[PDB]
């Protein structure tokens, strides 16, 4: 061989994971779809 | 449900708790003016 004109290094080619948007819905998310059914039921509720 | 749950539970104890006691000044307001015409019917239905 002669002199190296370029330097190597075995590696690891693969896919990116899908990086899914936070949608704009985005605000909803900390608590349950069921939750925000049972605060407003209950200020229909505590307001009856 | 399962994170926060509990509120729920005192949302629904204080409510009761706050009917108890919206009876019992009905009924303190049935027992000033038990003084002036009836024992309990006569400010009872009126302010029924
Ligand atoms: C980037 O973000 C995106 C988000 O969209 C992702 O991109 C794509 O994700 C896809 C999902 O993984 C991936 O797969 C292709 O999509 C479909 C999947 O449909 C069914 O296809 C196969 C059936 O042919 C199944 O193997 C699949 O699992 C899938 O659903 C059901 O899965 C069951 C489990 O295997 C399967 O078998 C049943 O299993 C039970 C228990 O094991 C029983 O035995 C039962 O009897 C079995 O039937 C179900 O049958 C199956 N349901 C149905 C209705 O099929 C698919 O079309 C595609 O290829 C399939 O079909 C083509 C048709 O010709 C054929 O070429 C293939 O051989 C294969 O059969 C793939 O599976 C995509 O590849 C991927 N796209 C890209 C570009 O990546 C990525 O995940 C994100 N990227 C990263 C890095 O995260
Ligand atoms: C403290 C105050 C409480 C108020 C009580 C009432 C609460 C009753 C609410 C009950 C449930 C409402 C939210 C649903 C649950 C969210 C989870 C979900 O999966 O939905 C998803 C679907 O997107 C939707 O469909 C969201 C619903 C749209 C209407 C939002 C009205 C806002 C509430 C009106 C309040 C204003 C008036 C208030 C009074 C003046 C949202 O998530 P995403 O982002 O779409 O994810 C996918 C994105 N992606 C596809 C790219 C991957
Ligand atoms: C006294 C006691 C009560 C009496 C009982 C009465 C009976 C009541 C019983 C009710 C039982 C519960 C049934 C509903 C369950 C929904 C949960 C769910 O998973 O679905 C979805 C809810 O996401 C939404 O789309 C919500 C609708 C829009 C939000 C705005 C509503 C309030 C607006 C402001 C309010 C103003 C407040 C004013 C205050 C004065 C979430 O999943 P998804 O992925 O988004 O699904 C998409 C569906 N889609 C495609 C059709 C869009
Ligand atoms: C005052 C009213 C209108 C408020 C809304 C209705 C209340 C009474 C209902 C609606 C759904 C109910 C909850 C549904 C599920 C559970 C899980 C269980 O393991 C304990 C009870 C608990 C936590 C319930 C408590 C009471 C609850 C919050
Ligand atoms: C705990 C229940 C069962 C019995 C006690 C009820 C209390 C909360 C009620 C009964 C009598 C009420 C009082 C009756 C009259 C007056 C005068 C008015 O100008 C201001 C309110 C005031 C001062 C009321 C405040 C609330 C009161 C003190």
């Amino acid at each position: 061989f002669s002199k190296p004109f370029m330097t190597l290094g075995i590696s690891i080619l693969y896919r990116k994971p899908n990086g899914t948007n936070p949608g704009v819905f985005s605000f909803l998310n900390p608590l349950s779809p069921d939750i925000w059914m049972y605060v407003l039921l209950a200020c229909l509720g505590v307001s009856c | 449900v399962q994170n926060i749950g509990g509120i729920f539970i005192v949302l629904a104890a204080g409510l009761v708790l706050s009917v108890f006691v919206a009876v019992g000044e009905f009924l303190y307001k049935s027992k000033k003016n038990a003084q002036l015409e009836k024992r309990s019917f006569c400010s009872a239905m009126v302010e029924e």
